[PDB]
């Protein structure tokens, strides 16, 4: 019938010639959905396969000694690291733009913006931006909840008040996930069992500034979970944004499968989950009532980022299939006024975001 | 001193 | 330091162990203050639950497989519908009273009455008395104006001889209130645009007989107005009530909220219209004038009725929390008269209605 | 015909 939703099939990063062997998440990365960067070691020599999106037939392969690759997320500049050695260039203008060398090896990094690049140790947080004359800066020490943990994603509310780093671990049989939430302005910082979550700026009616919220999803003990919580005092003025909690389905196939990822689209206010195998999951960001449910890929999904153009979310999958699920402006209120019976959502989606249904 | 990467 | 009004929370579902998931217009239904009935999923088994307004602590839960349930404003007597199936229960008496199969699925319904219950099909609104061995009744054929519109309500004037069905939906990116007000007397049926309304006795002075008005609030592309009209034929004798309108306010914030619910209390001749998000606002009936204005709820309101107790409006919000409104009876006078600077509107309710201020 | 609501 209809659907909510809108999949897409962008790439096969095979038919391009990438070794199935470098798809995962410590040799592929996807920063954004303007590039993906594939470290290859091909013969004794190590290098990078740079994806442009908007040019997938033309890979440009370079030479590179670095351990890690992770390009900004809008121009062509490269993050490379090799140990406590990091440097980032202008691939366009081939120099070194900065470079510093960290007391510590960084286990986990990625853009948390435009210009700043996160650095994660084993103990403690660091933010770095490109802009000017800068260096490192510890943001918070590590809690001794991730410690040992594979750390997996680090991010930030809009202003970067609020820091998210999340690690996976075996515990009791079932992948356990820790997560700390570091508050910049209270210095404090508390620990959360989950697995994939996402900070989103949200204008609750009757409220003149926005609401910075927090959201996270986690298969616990008691089952699948997904919470959205207004994080931090709501400004001067507002109404609190009511706390909402739902369970996330997990069908008896998909017995150790849990949350991977998580973006949001404010332009829909609507809450993308995909789970380690390949299942996707639609919520109302301002209720969290689950619109759509499906399997949208048969191979693990292990890196995403918002797809910009549609407003979704763009990942890559084990086999090499670049995919994209957005809301199908089209139909989405349709759907969820006929199929999920539910005209009170239907109503208010078609008027919140302007849509038609 | 050395560069992580090689442009051309 | 005063107020017009005088609020208050009676309850919080959630203390009662209420899913926060069946707190809304389709699981939750007040057709008075005596009751409030929330249908819940426990398990793979349907249930209903009877909360006794005069025994919060006490709810009580029964095994259903109704589509909807909905409790006599008055008695233990319990409206329950699976499809075309119609049946209603003395649940002290535990028996079915009487039952009835209708040809056309009831897409809304509600007591109107101590004894009768509206049914509204997708083309026609029934009555159904449950005195003796009666039927439904066909009362009108609904107009093409609410064809695709979501039903949210049906009232009645005190003869009903007045009956207002009143629908909506989405268009232009903004809730349209669609009502259509029938004539028993005449046959005829008139469409309007409105979101919530109410009707009322009053008598003008002069006149021997009282006066069967007609308010609804209304937020068109005019911005939002309130009327009030007097419907009908003037009894023999009466002078016609002057039809009165004025604008209902909507702050900034408040970009698509809509009136959502009206009450109207005879005792103090006073209007009580709850916005879609929590605003109330409190009117003159006879003049129109706005007494007073402000924020009650911060979650939205989906369902009220008359308070009987303190003569004013009780709803339920998304939160689970039971709120009432009415006339602070002590102080509503000078409010008007110092705060509101409106001597003349102030010596009239104090004379009107028979108060001290 | 049947009951929708079961009685205790």
């Amino acid at each position: 019938q209809i659907l909510p939703i809108r999949f897409q099939e962008h790439l096969q990063l095979q038919n391009l010639g990438i070794n199935p062997a470098n798809i995962g998440f410590s040799t592929l990365t996807m920063e954004s959905d303007k590039f993906i960067c594939i470290r290859e070691k091909v013969g004794e020599q190590a290098q990078v396969v740079i994806i442009d999106m908007n040019d997938p037939s033309n890979p440009i392969r370079r030479p590179i000694s670095a351990d890690s690759a992770i390009m900004n997320p809008a121009s062509k500049v490269i993050a490379l690291k090799a140990g406590k050695t990091l440097q980032i260039f202008n691939i366009e203008m081939k120099s070194k733009m900065k470079a510093h060398t960290m007391t510590d090896d960084v286990t986990f990094w990625k853009w948390i913006s435009l210009n700043t690049v996160a650095l994660v140790t084993d103990n403690a947080v660091y933010h770095w931006s490109m802009e000017g004359e800068s260096q490192p800066v510890k943001m918070f020490d590590r809690h001794s909840s991730l410690a040992g943990c594979q750390i997996i994603n680090y991010r930030t509310d809009a202003k970067q008040k609020w820091l998210l780093l999340t690690g996976i671990s075996a515990q009791q049989n079932r992948v356990v996930g820790a997560m700390q939430l570091y508050s910049v302005d209270r210095k404090v910082s508390q620990p959360i069992e989950g697995h994939a979550a996402s900070f989103a700026q949200f204008k609750m009616e009757g409220n003149a500034e926005e609401s910075t919220l927090f959201c996270f999803a986690v298969r616990g003990q008691a089952g699948g979970k997904l919470h959205i919580i207004e994080v931090g005092t709501p400004p001067t003025g507002n109404q609190p944004f009511p706390k909402k909690a739902v369970d996330v389905f997990f069908p008896p196939e998909a017995q150790n499968d849990f949350p991977v990822a998580m973006q949001i689209s404010e332009k829909h206010d609507v809450v993308f989950l995909i789970t380690k195998y390949g299942y996707i999951h639609l919520y109302d960001l301002e209720t969290g009532t689950c619109i759509y449910m499906n399997r949208i890929s048969g191979e693990t999904i292990f890196v995403t980022a918002p797809h910009e153009a549609t407003a979704g979310i763009i990942g890559v999958n084990r086999k090499g299939q670049v995919l994209s699920v957005c809301v199908e402006e089209e139909n989405i209120i349709p759907y969820i006024t006929n199929v999920l019976q539910n005209p009170d959502l239907a109503l208010r989606m078609a008027v919140r975001n302007n849509l038609a249904g | 001193d050395t560069n992580l990467i090689e442009f051309e």
